[PDB]
């Protein structure tokens, strides 16, 4: 079976990236994460590398804030 | 008041969006909305580039 | 003013908040040197951590955390490692002598001199939430200090505070593998401090979560770090909702309401469904759909309990990341079609969903794959009244022969409290048939 | 002259409402900031019917808006008019109900319905003759049912000629996402039938199944369940702000389609929807819109109409169009199909036009139809209450805040008489 | 007298009206002199 069914000469490799790639610190894109300022349940973009973290300042009460 | 009884208004008209890409479509007049993906194909291919990369 | 206070009692919950909180530190910006080096010129709008995190003057964060042990040689890890800045002196309390797999000596002798000390530092840390949700609880079923402490910490935190919420991620004792001979003893006597004092209740087992990660993940032979690493995914993803934006925001009095019935009955199980490797994450799209079905899975369950043995009370959904409310509406249909999930005849509705916005957080040097998507969910099963079946049965074997009993009862415990606090259990295992039966 | 106090509670209320008020400040030429930059003169003529007037020519809607979470205030005020609302008009609590209805009724919003009745008791005094008001809420959740039902206890023994309107978004059956729904929305329908003039239901199911089956959009979201909804809270009142050939207000429509003061549940819907490839293959004439009105997939309730009578049926045209033309098709309507309309009643039809259309088209329709239909709407709650109920299912959260297990009783058969009150007008 | 009560009210104006280092705060360069010196002794 590897005499007769082997398969040489192929385009071998994965295709190139285009970008750098890390998978530690990078977040997949989204729906979402393409639509981030034009959702409806999205808060105040503040915070870079991901739009999503709450923003809770507009909303504290004047007691309380900093 | 000939406009509203022409006899060929019908030929003589335009449709509501010709293209995506058309002035007159607003967020009241309700032809254009936002949930409707263009950038959905775009937007899924590069988040399987990311995922492989990861 | 979203606050909560956690508290770790014994071996079992200094270990587990030792991995639940090098994620609260990764999950925000904060360092084990306490900064967050992103304060500056971005400030203000990042009030995620003041639910866990308090801030100083300097730009230093310290938790809401209490440690607790009745040995020295467990937080004197954790006070001289990578994190020995992060926590106050104060807030690591150890004892000289521990309770020694035993309920009295934890309970009534020897967690009589640490109860007034740790109940100082409960007033200081809920003197300055302005806002406090409810605490939250790690501990242990089957050691001295996790069940015999917890158990007189429960009792008075019912005084002491009244009626907030009181949750609690516990270790309740294997069916088949344990570490202890006197186990049952400890496990059994520690139910009527979990039936009254808890306001919720999850009960994992440490067999359970082997099963898991010897095969969704790849890692044979893991250690305590990886099942660590597991209940810090869980605690982060209840509590996503308070720190991070969400298009449906639900909260820990929220779902009180909408998962416990009856106040006896608080025991549900947790589940997160993708805990894939990543190898194995280049081959399977993990859609809505997809992960929102093995939660249901009875080989994916935190507890080495059934539930096609019971009735499902209610449930409680909490999706995470790159999800839409037209597909989390479109899956959960699925599941009512199939007969082998079926829920109760009282309960028609059934749900209760929460979408939030932030996805969650790889950890470096961790096991789990970087995703996009996450479901956790929170269910109420009358089949969890077996997994006290396994250990009724354990318990009354030995007790037959009195055997161990001396080394209670000469604590200064009575010997009622065996023919009582099992005979507790010979109730909740009859209230939870009943509240299942098919109406009349 | 003929001003509308505008009141939104809850997150559905404050997420429709932000909507809306997105169309009209559009419709009257104004920007996000406020100001007023238009180019017709009717645009700015009866503008003060929703609109103050602030200083340096700038207009701050007559809108407040409640809550019981300190969250969905963030949502909306840094939103994309957000910043046209005055900020003492946000009323807000911090600390929410969590699905209940008692909490919004008894225990947490009657410590904060007190601090909007000085509110809107400031903005309806400050009419120069209030013609009523507006509700936009949901049936499900706790601040939305438990306190927006409070609310218009204390208005209707206040204000009680002036006209008290809902948009009530009543709980959807088979997309649903709370257990612990169907004793908010029994115990809420109750205060609707004592303390409501008109009261429009709406399901989010039906609104799903205009947006797949008509529209056909890709990926919808609630953005486009909320544009929807202000596509008829601004058709009802189009005649009060624009001219018109003939002009209905608020009360004529209401004059006309109550008959007996507890038949007040109605089905909107909204004619030239159309999709994004069928665009270019449709004109707008006047059958195009009464063939749309009147279909029976384009209303706003998930119940039919064929299974019913319709009591009374309303229309709004909007455009510059012919009244012969709008006067023939409602009679054809009638006449082709004279088994869904009540025998007592001999014309079944009110009938408006409007000239000035919404911008960017030609020509426009809406519809409020009144219907023996809509006692399905109910019956669907009640089985899912007493299958329930009678177990005591998640008693001893309603219980311990107060209450009674006869106030549940009452609640079935106050609701089990509009079934059977209902009933009897289809016999 | 004068002169020196104006520019210690001026520069007690500037120093509480900032709020956060009003009701929080503390001298982290006087605190290191201070730990260096205890270390010493």
């Amino acid at each position: 079976t590897h005499h007769d069914y082997r398969v040489e000469l192929v385009r071998a490799a994965p295709p190139a990236s285009t970008k750098p790639h890390d998978y530690r610190q990078e977040q997949p894109e989204t729906f979402w994460i393409q639509r981030a300022a034009r959702l409806p349940g999205v808060s105040d973009i503040r915070t870079l590398d991901t739009p999503f973290r709450k923003n809770c300042s507009f909303s504290t009460p004047v007691p309380l804030s900093l | 008041e000939f406009d509203l009884s022409d006899p060929l208004a019908l030929q003589k008209e335009l449709p509501a969006r010709i293209s995506d890409n058309d002035m007159r479509n607003t967020i009241s007049g309700m032809q254009k909305f936002m949930g409707e993906d263009l950038n959905f194909q775009e937007r899924r291919r590069f988040q399987k580039e990311q995922s492989r990369e990861w | 003013m979203r606050e909560c206070i956690s508290i770790h009692v014994g071996q079992a919950g200094v270990q587990i908040g030792n991995a639940c909180w090098e994620l609260y530190c990764l999950e925000h910006g904060i360092q084990p040197d306490g900064q967050m080096p992103s304060d500056k010129t971005i400030g203000g709008g990042d009030d995620s951590f003041n639910t866990f995190f308090s801030e100083t003057g300097a730009g230093k964060h310290v938790p809401r955390a209490v440690f607790v042990d009745l040995e020295p040689t467990v937080i004197d890890e954790v006070r001289t490692g990578t994190y020995r800045q992060l926590f106050h002196p104060e807030q690591l309390i150890t004892g000289k002598e521990d309770a020694a797999n035993n309920y009295a000596r934890g309970h009534y002798t020897i967690g009589k001199e640490i109860i007034d000390l740790v109940l100082d530092r409960i007033r200081k840390l809920a003197d300055q939430c302005t806002g406090l949700q409810g605490f939250l609880v790690f501990h242990s079923f089957g050691g001295g200090t996790g069940s015999g402490f917890t158990s007189l910490l429960m009792e008075r935190l019912s005084v002491d505070y009244g009626k907030k919420s009181k949750l609690e991620f516990s270790i309740y004792p294997a069916p088949q593998v344990s570490t202890a001979v006197v186990e049952p003893y400890n496990s059994i006597l520690t139910t009527h401090t979990t039936l009254e004092h808890s306001d919720c209740a999850f009960m994992v087992d440490n067999e359970a979560i082997y099963d898991i990660c010897r095969r969704n993940l790849d890692i044979e032979r893991p250690t305590y770090t990886n099942l660590n690493r597991l209940i810090g995914q869980i605690v982060s993803s209840i509590t996503a909702s308070l720190r991070f934006d969400g298009a449906l925001n639900v909260d820990l009095t929220e779902f009180q309401t909408n998962l416990v019935p009856y106040p006896r009955i608080h025991f549900p199980l947790a589940t997160y469904a993708p805990v894939i490797s990543a190898e194995k994450a280049y081959h399977e799209q993990l859609s809505v759909a997809e992960i929102t079905n093995a939660c249901f899975e009875p080989a994916n369950q935190m507890v080495k309990c059934d539930p096609r043995h019971g009735k499902y009370m209610a449930c409680c959904l909490l999706y995470r990341g790159d999800v839409v409310p037209k597909d989390v509406n479109a899956a959960i249909a699925t599941i009512k079609t199939k007969r082998t999930i079926q829920f109760v005849d009282w309960c028609p509705t059934g749900f209760k969903v929460g979408i939030n916005y932030q996805p969650p957080t790889v950890v470096p040097g961790g096991d789990l794959a970087k995703v996009q998507r996450a479901v956790c969910m929170l269910s109420n099963t009358t089949a969890i009244a077996e997994a006290w079946a396994r250990l009724d049965h354990k318990f009354d074997l030995m007790y037959a022969k009195r055997a161990f009993v001396h080394w209670y009862v000469g604590e200064g415990m009575e010997e009622g409290e065996f023919s009582e606090a099992r005979e507790d259990m010979a109730a909740l295992e009859k209230d939870y048939e009943e509240v299942g039966v098919d109406s009349v | 002259m003929r001003e509308i106090v505008h009141l939104q509670a809850g997150q559905c209320g404050n997420q429709i409402g932000a909507k809306f008020w997105e169309v009209i400040s559009d419709e009257h030429g104004i920007d996000p900031t406020g100001t007023y930059h238009g180019d017709s003169d009717l645009q700015l003529e009866r503008i003060n019917v929703y609109y103050n007037e602030a200083t340096g020519g700038k207009y701050v809607p007559r809108a407040v808006l409640v809550d019981l979470e300190p969250g969905t205030m963030d949502s909306v005020r840094s939103g994309p008019f957000g910043q046209i609302f005055r900020p003492d008009n946000f009323v807000f609590g911090q600390s929410g109900a969590g699905n209940n209805w008692a909490k919004g009724h008894y225990t947490e919003g009657a410590e904060l319905v007190d601090s909007v009745l000085d509110v809107v008791r400031k903005e309806a005094e400050s009419c120069d003759c209030l013609q009523g008001f507006q509700l936009t809420h949901s049936l499900g959740g706790g601040t939305g049912s438990g306190m927006g039902t409070l609310l218009i206890s204390k208005i209707r023994e206040e204000y009680p000629d002036r006209i008290m309107n809902t948009f009530s978004v009543v709980p959807s059956p088979k997309v649903s996402d709370t257990v612990v729904e169907p004793y908010n929305a029994t115990l809420s329908v109750h205060q609707l039938v004592e303390n409501t003039d008109e009261t429009y239901c709406i399901d989010n199911e039906a609104l799903y199944d205009i947006c797949f089956r008509t529209l056909k959009l890709t990926t919808p979201t609630y953005g486009d369940l909320n544009h929807l909804v202000s596509a008829t809270m601004s058709g009802v009142t189009t005649c009060l702000r624009f001219p018109g050939q003939l002009n209905a207000d608020l009360r004529k429509l209401a004059v006309n389609m109550v008959p007996f003061p507890r038949l007040h549940f109605f089905m909107p819907g909204f004619a030239p929807l159309t999709s994004r490839g069928s665009q270019q293959y449709r004109a707008l004439t006047v059958p195009e819109l009464t063939q749309q009105m009147f279909d029976a997939k384009n209303m706003m309730a998930a119940c039919d109409p064929r299974h019913g009578r319709y009591l009374t049926v309303a229309a709004v045209f909007r455009g510059r169009m012919s009244m012969k033309e709008v006067d023939e098709q409602m009679l054809n309507v009638q006449n082709k199909n004279s088994s869904y309309f009540v025998e007592w009643i001999p014309n079944n039809v009110k009938t408006a036009v409007c000239d000035i259309p919404p911008r960017g088209l030609k020509m426009s329709a809406t519809f409020i139809g009144n219907s023996t239909a809509i006692q399905e709407l109910f019956k669907r709650i009640s089985e899912q209450f007493t299958a329930m109920f009678r177990r005591k299912a998640f008693l001893h959260w309603y219980t311990g805040e107060g209450m009674d297990e006869m106030e549940f009783t009452e609640a079935e058969s106050n609701m089990n008489d509009l079934v059977s009150e209902y009933q009897q007008y289809q016999d | 007298n004068l002169a020196k009560k104006r520019y210690i009210d001026l520069c007690r104006q500037g120093r509480i009206f900032d709020a956060r280092n009003r009701i929080i705060g503390g001298d982290t360069q006087a605190w290191d002199f201070q730990v260096r010196d205890q270390k010493i002794k």
